[PDB]
């Protein structure tokens, strides 16, 4: 099934063709007419004879569901198409590119160094994090070896961001297991974090401070104490949400069990991350293919 | 100072009524609906009878009378369901293939 | 219009009329509790702002309700969409008709009195059922579906979980059941009744965990999705209203209703009636929703042997004891 | 009153076969095992049959105002007994070609042996209903076992309908009858009384409606064929043996207790129905050439002959010994004839061989089964040498001595016209056409001593005539 | 008497004033305040984009059978709301009767449990896969 | 006390009308519900306290279940209601009719020759039915103990899938 999976079913061109305008004022500004709006919402609407799958059985019909974009537990502009034998999930669509921001075609816009904002927002729960890799490659593309003060500022704003991200990721998880008091005190694990990246960069979500060669300033006076109030907050919290949350019993009649897959599933979908370290396979770019200074960590 | 005979015929009302609507309808559903109306009818006329005279055994009947209603409705349930998986539609006449 | 029976037969109405108006009243004072409590619990403060304390809050929430358009969809059984609320709003009302929340003070000493609490939860449950059914949405269909597959979980053993203490007070009258704990509170004894009747009241309410019909995580809020106005409100208020009756009857069961040793009686009704609240709100607070399947298996599975087991041991402890 | 201990004595096949029916099902919880289920079935059935003895050992006497055992239950009990016996003895071949679970059906029988034992015992209005519906239900599911048939979803569904359709009836009847008399025991219900009261009439006629349903006696007969058709060839057995046995029992039980008995409307109601069922069943006989629907229309005239020794109950004093000795030779010649249509359709291999071009030269092939079939022919024909002929004598003995000169000649036209259909299917099994296991043979021997027991008590009968009036009941 | 026609009129008051309660606050609701007009207001959410079908469909539920045996077991449960407020009048013998009824109850239970009458789970769902 | 019995019984006659002459099926249960309901009232005013009840408890279930089954097949939004309209005729319903009349004038004619006191309506208590099913009925406790497992059994063996 070779159909569109960024744009629209009648999107005309290819945009990450060099003759593609790249910008939204090469063309027409966005003019929602009645006629646009029953013309892009039909071309929305969901058509099951073309992923192959029938409207029932003899016996019942399948309900196909929207679950997204507007649904709480899409974490995003995402939509799935269910067909629901029941509350049997007998196929699923997952429908993707309604958060399309033309982040590659970008790329071909901006310079080497006004492209680092658009880099952080690649992934936007991990700020320096997306930073890293952008600015390794061109660093690389430079020939440019940072110094030692830069790797270990790197790596501590990267695992910052990454203590970030999974806080957000543990408490979304657990509210959207049914317990919805973590995520109170996590954003609040959040808040400190952000008190020391705030003081750092500027910036709470997006700091863009990573710099081809470096960061975009010295480490302010104070950040160690910042740095070690947080590390003096957080395993108490964490501690506290592993008991309260994690180790309840419902919490893991409800997960655990649910939706595995081995390594040959892992591998075979380019599955990366807490998935394929869950599937036994121990591959982590940090210790497999070192970078910035990361060896130097234990 | 409600007569014995009132409740008898509201009874007996009750009961024509749901034996009418089994008659005369040919979906399944409605037919056990039909069935339910009439042993709470014989049922309700049990209450009466037992109520008039003063006596425990009317609503031990209706107890019997309502077990056994529960029992029938569950039976035909799984009847109806195996009507609609093998047939699609739950039209008692187009199940008559036994006839003479 | 002199005379001892017709202005006893008025001071009984005016009673039953305050009652009433208190359990409304502490309904929708309690969803601003819930909110306040929440807030407690999680290390915040709630609503605060509008007046003092935000004991304004409601007032500004219900001016809100009956300001916004309370509309009935074109796609929907309107008849059944309107009556859903009102079933919701008026079925557990009418269970706390039995509750004698004093000594004087009852609306109904009704010989049948938990078996119409029995009879107004298996009215309840239509209400949800018809919200889903009529409004033609799919979220509220999977919603209702769920409602009954809850149904079918708590329904076969919440009767049976009152049993124990039925037996005891030998009869089915609440005021029986109070004066039955003048000795010992219904909570030591019947214990496993206790806990089952927990379960299947928090089930009764469509309260968290067991709030699969309106799943804001599954379903993005379920039976309730094209309610809007004070129909939605009415659902909210029935199920606080809900809250209070499940609270007050746990208390008139298993916790002596309103005996104490010093404080009025009242005082004691309404302090463990309020703990109970509490309670609905901390386990909302506290613990994560279960899959409905199990929630089927663990009532089909555990709740019901229980209560069987927990009414023949206490027949056999009663007749052992006469 | 309570339960003694010579009560519970006196309640003995009730409760073998309750406990048997506990134990079988958690055997199934277990295990699912076809042979050990069955086996445990019939050790229960087979132990509620002995413990018979016990029971009569203990003597007459009431288990509370619901239950009375006298010698006339316990011949009703051995009867729906070695009905559900024989039953699953033809069950178990035919449910070794059953693709899904075969151990319900052991559990279905069992239950519904306990509503004929109950309705052997029954005293009282809830009894009898009580019996009915613990009779009726489990045949709900064994009509309808077979459900991924045509037949025999068609069968259960019109059999649950219109079974709930006479519990109905027969439930809003005994419910006029208590508004009238007070009382839901069987002496009371006339005693107040000037015995043809309206109400009380009204109730016995819608009684009446219903207990004529589970007989298939004219005008609730038109189910008949089309169940016994559709249903499995051993639910067919059960159905025309054990089921009819114990509603007629409680039938006479109620007859003769009630003072409403001695009415003269209900005599001239039950006379009419017992002639149009004489002959209407009869009649639509004639031209089956299925053997199931022949076979039900043949209840439908039996049911009859017996209904004629019921009208004459208050009359004479021999009405019950003959329809005790009809019942018996009318079980086993029903057992004959429809074991050797059980035994020609196992195993299961979806519809069954009911056809007459089926049966038609089974010498040639199954000899025995055809001597069996065409012995069982003779016997429900009347035909002397057959105990069915003995029967028929006392139907007509018990018709003559009351005066009742309209179903004696309701007898004998509608004993020539089963003398057509009967002869024909007799010698259909000798034209020309154009296993293995024990179970099987376990029902070959069953249909075999069915067929020597009809032949010997048609040219000896006395033994049977000594046991039916020893059990008396209570007068 | 006096105290029981009391009460009898405050339970009629009470669920008068309940029930012209809830009237007054859905009439309230419904003429108070503006209303929205909209292409797609009268069209039924599903999270944004129009449906592939609608709610009027032959949506198959999975715990029928456990619906016909919550039926049942309500039915078993009255016979032991009636044995169980006369539990000191029935004495003993009326014990060893409700033993016996719970028995067979909780036999069927099992029953029901063993031969997986009573699970409906699919199978990916039933969580068998765990480290 | 007759207040409440007659207008109770009037609404049941008038919801059971409504019930067997109605299209929309989960119409028909909403009346089917409203109909047991005035029952449960006539059993009320009567003194039947227990078994009004159990009328309302047990049947409240009942149609939960009802509706689960209706959702399940019978809900498909106008046509199975252009179905079932399209299965009822004048005729239809006009052939039954006489039955139905002509079995409640006899059933009537038959109720109003009997002897009748009057119903004082005192409260027969759940203690006493407790009393009486526990002492005199014990058998038909038991006995309607084994009817309920064949209902489980039957519609286990037939209400299933594969
Ligand atoms: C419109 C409604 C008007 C008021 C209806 C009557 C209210 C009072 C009532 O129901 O009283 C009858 C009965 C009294 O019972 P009790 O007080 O225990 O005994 C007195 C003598 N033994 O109490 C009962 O019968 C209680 C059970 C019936 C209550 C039904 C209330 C409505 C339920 C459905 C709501 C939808
Ligand atoms: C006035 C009324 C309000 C009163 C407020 C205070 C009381 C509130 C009561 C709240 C009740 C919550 C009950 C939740 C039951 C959930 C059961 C369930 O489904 O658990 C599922 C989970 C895994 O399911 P499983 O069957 O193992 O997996 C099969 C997978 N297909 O299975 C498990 O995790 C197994 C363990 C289940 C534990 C069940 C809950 C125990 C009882 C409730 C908590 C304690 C409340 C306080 C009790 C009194 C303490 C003194
Ligand atoms: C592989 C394992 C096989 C197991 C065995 C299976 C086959 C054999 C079954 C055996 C069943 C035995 C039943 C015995 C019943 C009679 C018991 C008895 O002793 O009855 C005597 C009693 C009168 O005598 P008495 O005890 O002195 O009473 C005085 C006051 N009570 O008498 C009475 O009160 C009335 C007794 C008669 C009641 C009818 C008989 C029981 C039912 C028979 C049904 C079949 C009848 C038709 C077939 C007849 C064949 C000849
Ligand atoms: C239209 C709206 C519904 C109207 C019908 C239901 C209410 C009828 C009016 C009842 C008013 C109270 C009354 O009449 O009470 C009398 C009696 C109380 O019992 P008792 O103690 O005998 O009273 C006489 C004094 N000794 O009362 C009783 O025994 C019966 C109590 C009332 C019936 C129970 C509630 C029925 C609900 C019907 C719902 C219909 C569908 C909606
Ligand atoms: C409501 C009390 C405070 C908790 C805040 C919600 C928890 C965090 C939101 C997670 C989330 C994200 C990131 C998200 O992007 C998303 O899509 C818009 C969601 O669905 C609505 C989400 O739920
Ligand atoms: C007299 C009418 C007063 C109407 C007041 C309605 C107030 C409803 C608030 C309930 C509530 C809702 C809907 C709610 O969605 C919510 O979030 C889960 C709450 O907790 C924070 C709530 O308390
Ligand atoms: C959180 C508690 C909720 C209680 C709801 C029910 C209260 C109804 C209103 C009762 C008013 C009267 C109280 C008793 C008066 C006599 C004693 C006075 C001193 C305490
Ligand atoms: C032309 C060949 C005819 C063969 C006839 C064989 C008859 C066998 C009869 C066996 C006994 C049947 C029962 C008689 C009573
Ligand atoms: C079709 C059946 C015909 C049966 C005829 C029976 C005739 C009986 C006549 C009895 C007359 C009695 C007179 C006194
Ligand atoms: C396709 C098959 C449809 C079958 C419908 C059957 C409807 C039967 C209606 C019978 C109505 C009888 C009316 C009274 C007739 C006179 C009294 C009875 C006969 C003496």
């Amino acid at each position: 099934n070779l159909r569109r999976i960024m744009m629209p079913q009648t999107w005309k061109g290819h945009p990450l063709r060099k003759d593609y305008p790249a910008r939204a004022t090469e063309f027409s500004p966005f003019e929602l007419t009645k006629a646009k709006q029953d013309l892009e919402m039909e071309a929305l609407t969901f058509k099951p004879e073309e992923w192959g799958m029938k409207r029932g059985t003899e016996n019942e019909d399948f309900m196909f569901l929207n679950l997204g974009p507007n649904h709480p537990s899409a974490h995003g502009a995402f939509r799935i198409v269910l067909q629901l034998d029941g509350e049997e999930i007998v196929d699923c669509v997952p429908d993707i590119g309604y958060h399309h921001r033309g982040a590659e075609k970008m790329g071909e816009r901006q310079s080497w160094h006004s492209y680092i904002p658009y880099t952080d927002r690649i992934e936007y729960l991990g700020g320096c994090v997306n930073e890293m890799p952008y600015v390794l490659a061109v660093e690389k593309l430079a020939g440019i070896t940072v110094p030692d003060r830069v790797n270990v500022i790197r790596v501590m704003l990267s695992e910052l961001f990454r203590i970030n991200s999974h806080l957000l990721y543990i408490s979304t998880f657990i509210q959207d297991v049914g317990a919805m008091t973590p995520v109170f005190f996590a954003f609040t694990d959040r808040q400190k974090i952000y008190d020391l990246v705030e003081a750092i960069t500027g910036f709470r979500m997006h700091p863009a401070w990573f710099r081809i060669g470096g960061v975009a300033h010295d480490l302010p006076r104070g950040w160690d104490r910042l740095l070690r109030e947080f590390l003096d907050w957080m395993p108490k919290r964490l501690a506290s949400y592993e008991k309260a949350a994690l180790q309840n019993t419902i919490l893991k009649g409800r997960s655990q069990g649910v939706a595995a897959y081995g390594a040959k599933e892992a591998l075979e979908w380019g599955t990366t991350g807490a998935g394929l370290r869950a599937t036994g396979i121990d591959f982590d770019v940090r210790k497999a293919r070192p970078y910035s200074g990361y060896e130097n960590f234990d | 100072m409600i007569p014995l005979q009132h409740g008898l015929i509201l009874a007996a009302i009750l009961f024509v009524l749901g034996l009418t609507g089994l008659v005369i309808r040919r979906n399944l559903l409605f037919m056990l609906i039909g069935l339910e109306i009439m042993i709470n009818a014989s049922a309700l006329a049990f209450v009466v009878a037992g109520s008039y005279w003063g006596q425990t055994d009317g609503q031990v009947m209706y107890i019997l009378a309502i077990s056994l209603a529960a029992a029938e409705a569950s039976i035909g349930l799984a009847l109806l369901l195996q009507l609609h998986r093998r047939r699609q539609n739950l039209n008692i006449d187009s199940v008559s293939e036994m006839r003479g | 219009w002199i005379s001892p029976e017709l202005i006893e037969i008025l001071l009984t109405i005016l009673k039953a009329v305050v009652i009433l108006l208190v359990v409304v009243t502490c309904g929708a004072f309690m969803s601003f509790g819930e909110r306040r409590l929440l807030g407690l619990f999680q290390n915040r403060y709630g609503p605060n702002r509008v007046g003092w304390g935000g004991s304004l809050q409601l007032v500004a929430d219900m001016i809100k309700m009956f300001f916004k358009e309370d509309w009935i969809p074109k796609f929907s059984d309107r008849v059944i969409f309107t009556l859903a609320p009102m079933i919701a709003f008026t079925s557990l009302l009418l269970a706390f008709a039995i509750v004698p929340v004093s000594p004087g003070w009852v609306v109904a000493d009704l010989n049948i009195g938990i078996l119409f609490f029995l009879m107004m939860a298996g009215l309840a449950v239509y209400a949800v059922l018809f919200a889903g059914w009529s409004s033609n949405n799919k979220y509220s269909l999977l919603g209702a579906m769920r409602a009954s597959a809850q149904t079918l979980s708590y329904e076969v053993f919440l009767g049976l979980s009152l049993m124990g203490v039925v037996a005891q007070a030998g009869s089915f009258n609440m005021t029986d059941i109070v004066n039955s704990q003048a000795h010992v509170w219904n909570v030591i004894p019947q214990f496993f009744g206790f806990i089952t009747f927990a379960i299947a009241g928090v089930a009764v309410c469509h309260r968290h965990p067991f709030d699969q019909p309106e799943a804001e995580q599954e379903l993005a809020d379920g039976y309730h999705i094209e309610y809007s106005g004070m129909k939605f409100g009415l659902f909210f208020v029935g199920e606080y209203i809900g809250i209070v009756t499940i609270s007050a009857l746990m208390v008139t069961l298993f916790f002596g209703g309103w005996q104490g040793p010093l404080l009025p009686p009242f005082i004691w009704f309404a302090l463990k009636t309020a703990f109970f609240m509490m309670m609905f709100i901390l386990i909302r607070a506290s613990l994560p929703r279960p899959r409905y399947d199990q929630v089927m298996s663990f009532g089909w599975k555990i709740c019901l042997p229980l209560t069987l087991i927990n009414l023949l041991v206490t027949a056999a402890v009663i007749l052992w004891q006469a | 009153m309570t339960i003694t201990p010579q009560n519970l004595i006196a309640l003995l096949p009730l409760l073998i076969v309750g406990l048997t029916v506990v134990v079988v099902m958690l055997s199934i919880a277990w295990r699912r095992n076809h042979f050990l289920n069955a086996t445990l079935s019939v050790i229960g059935l087979n132990a509620a049959l002995v413990s018979l003895w016990f029971v009569g050992q203990a003597g007459a006497m009431d288990v509370t105002p619901l239950m009375r055992v006298d010698g006339f239950a316990m011949l009703y009990t051995g009867l729906v007994l070695l009905a559900s016996l024989a039953t699953c003895t033809f069950a178990y071949p035919w449910l070794e070609g059953y693709n899904d679970n075969k151990d319900e059906f052991y559990l279905l029988v069992l239950i519904a042996a306990l509503g004929g034992i109950l309705l052997a015992n029954a005293n009282h209005l809830a009894s009898l209903f009580l019996g009915i519906e613990l009779i009726s239900l489990p045949l709900f599911g064994l009509v309808g076992y077979a459900f991924r048939q045509k037949r025999s979803l068609e069968a259960s569904i019109k059999y649950t309908i219109l079974s709930a359709a006479a519990s109905s009836f027969l439930l809003f009847g005994m419910a006029l009858v208590y508004a009238q008399s007070g009382d839901l025991s069987f002496v009371a219900l006339g005693k107040n009384l000037m015995l043809n009261e309206p109400l009380l009439l009204a109730g016995f006629g819608l009684m009446i409606v219903g207990l004529g349903f589970k007989l298939s006696l004219v005008p609730f007969h038109l189910w008949t064929p089309d169940v016994y058709q559709g249903a499995p060839a051993p639910v067919s057995t059960f159905l025309a043996t054990a089921s009819k046995i114990a509603i007629f029992g409680v039938v006479m039980r109620l007859f003769l207790y009630a003072p409403v008995g001695d009415s003269e409307a209900i005599r001239v109601v039950l006379a009419i129905i017992a002639f149009a069922s004489i002959i209407f069943g009869n009649l639509m006989a004639l031209s089956q050439t299925n053997i199931k629907r022949l076979l039900g229309y043949s209840s439908i005239s039996h049911l009859g002959y017996l209904l004629v020794a019921l009208i004459a109950l208050q009359t004479g004093e021999m009405s019950m010994e003959a329809v005790g000795v009809y019942l018996a030779g009318y079980l086993f010649s029903s057992l004959g004839a429809f074991g050797v249509v059980s035994l020609m359709s196992s195993p299961y291999r979806g519809p069954d061989a009911d056809s007459l071009f089926s049966y038609r030269g089974l010498f040639w092939h199954r000899p025995i089964l055809a001597a069996v079939m065409t012995v069982m022919m003779l016997s429900l024909a009347g035909i002397p040498m057959t105990l069915g002929f003995i029967g028929k004598f006392y139907v007509l003995a018990v018709g003559v001595q009351a005066h009742l000169w309209w179903l004696v000649g309701a007898v004998v036209v509608g004993s020539a016209i089963g003398l057509y259909y009967y002869l024909r299917v007799a010698v259909s099994l000798y034209l020309h056409a154009p296993p293995s296991n024990w179970q099987y043979s376990a029902g070959g021997i069953v249909v075999l001593i069915s067929a020597l027991l009809v032949l010997v008590l048609g040219v000896w009968p006395q033994p049977l005539i000594s046991i039916v009036r020893l059990a008396m009941p209570l007068m | 008497s006096t105290e029981v026609i009391a009460h009898h009129w405050a339970f009629a008051i009470f669920l008068i004033v309940a029930i012209g309660l809830c009237c007054l606050m859905l009439v309230g609701g419904w003429f108070l305040g503006g209303r929205a007009r909209a292409r797609s207001k009268n069209v039924p959410f599903e999270s944004g984009i129009d449906s592939v079908g609608s709610a009027r469909l032959r949506l198959s539920a999975k715990f029928y059978l456990v619906a016909m045996f919550f039926v049942i077991f309500d039915v078993e449960a009255l016979y032991l709301f009636a044995w169980s407020t006369s539990i000191r009048e029935s004495g003993w013998v009326g014990f060893v009767e409700a033993a016996i009824f719970i028995f067979v109850l909780l036999a069927g239970l099992v029953y029901l449990v063993r031969i997986g009458a009573l699970d409906w789970t699919p199978a990916r769902s039933r969580r068998e896969r765990m480290n | 006390m007759e207040f409440a019995f007659y207008i109770c019984g009037l609404i049941a006659i008038l919801a059971t009308l409504r019930v067997i002459t109605h299209t929309n099926p989960v119409h028909a249960l909403l009346y089917l519900i409203i109909s047991l309901l005035a029952i449960s009232g006539v059993f009320f005013s009567l003194g039947a306290y227990f078994a009004g009840a159990l009328e309302i408890i047990v049947y409240a279930g009942a149609i939960m279940v009802l509706f689960v089954f209706v959702v399940m097949m019978l809900n498909l939004g106008g046509s199975e209601i252009e179905q079932e309209r399209q299965w009822l005729k004048p005729q239809v319903w006009i052939g039954p009719a006489i039955l139905s009349a002509i079995m409640l004038v006899v059933i009537v004619y038959a109720i109003l020759g009997v002897n009748d006191q009057g119903i004082d309506g005192t409260p027969i208590s759940a203690k006493a039915v407790g009393i009486t099913l526990f002492g005199p009925y014990v058998l038909a406790v038991e006995l309607a103990s084994m009817l309920l497992l064949a209902g489980l059994v039957v519609a286990f063996h037939v209400g299933r899938e594969e």
